[PDB]
């Protein structure tokens, strides 16, 4: 399902 | 603000982002794309404390968006409502990922039988599984029986629906499966040649076929004693097939 969101900034 | 109350306080501030697309395709039998578009929406499940101000960011590998319509809270920045809401709808046409290629082959045999072989090529990273695969092969009206054999999956000839249905649970990227049929025909008015419907597909791929990726979703609450590094964030991509037809 949902996977983590690593910051791309 | 009339869409979000005040004094919302959550212990664990989580963030769920569903990006949902329906890839549509009409393709000639030889492989030429005759039409294609993606319709997408981005729904956001928010559990953040207070009245947070968020910036949502993505690749506008980038993407063209041919049209947008936002939630009333946008200005890409916004104060999101609590719970689940739809942040934006979009539609794209250029540089779509076509997650399957359908490759039809039809051999006439006298006026009696029809030899038919259809190949699925799956076109995405092999680390990813397409799911709920179905391939509809239309059979003529004057068919007495049909014989099929399939390697991957199971296939039944729904004669009521007048179409072979081939169903496949999983399939990984950069692979290919195929199905072969023999269709026994009754005699009929040779006046009317048969108006050959296209082959239909349905599938679920764990990625946006518009190539959309979420770069950042940043949360800023000034008053309350938390910051962006504190929010648990999650994103899922879900590509369904709308109308996915390969001609002939």
């Amino acid at each position: 399902c949902y996977e983590q969101l690593n910051d791309e900034e | 603000i009339g869409w979000r109350r005040e004094g919302i306080k959550y212990r664990r501030n989580e963030l769920f982002l569903d990006v949902l697309e329906s890839v549509n395709l009409l393709m000639s039998p030889q492989g030429q794309v005759l039409s294609a578009h993606v319709s997408g929406r981005v729904v956001m499940k928010s559990y953040l404390s207070g009245m947070p101000e968020c910036k949502f960011g993505m690749n506008d590998q980038s993407i063209a968006i041919d049209d947008c319509t936002f939630h009333q809270c946008v200005r890409i920045s916004f104060i999101p409502p609590d719970g689940e809401f739809e942040l934006m709808r979009y539609r794209t046409t250029k540089d779509i990922i076509l997650p399957f290629r359908v490759i039809p082959l039809v051999r006439e045999v006298g006026r009696t039988k029809l030899e038919v072989k259809v190949v699925i090529k799956s076109n995405f990273k092999p680390s990813l599984l397409a799911q709920k695969i179905e391939v509809r092969i239309p059979t003529p009206l004057n068919t007495s029986g049909v014989q099929v054999i399939c390697m991957k999956g199971k296939a039944k000839y729904k004669a009521s629906e007048n179409a072979i249905v081939w169903k496949i649970k999983r399939m990984a990227g950069m692979k290919e499966s195929q199905i072969s049929a023999e269709i026994e025909l009754l005699p009929t008015n040779d006046k009317k040649k048969w108006a050959r419907p296209p082959i239909s597909m349905n599938f679920e791929v764990p990625f946006a076929p518009s190539g959309l990726k979420v770069r950042y979703l940043k949360v800023f609450e000034p008053k309350l004693n938390y910051s962006d590094h504190d929010v648990i964030k999650w994103v899922r991509y879900i590509g369904r097939s709308g109308i996915y037809e390969t001609r002939c």
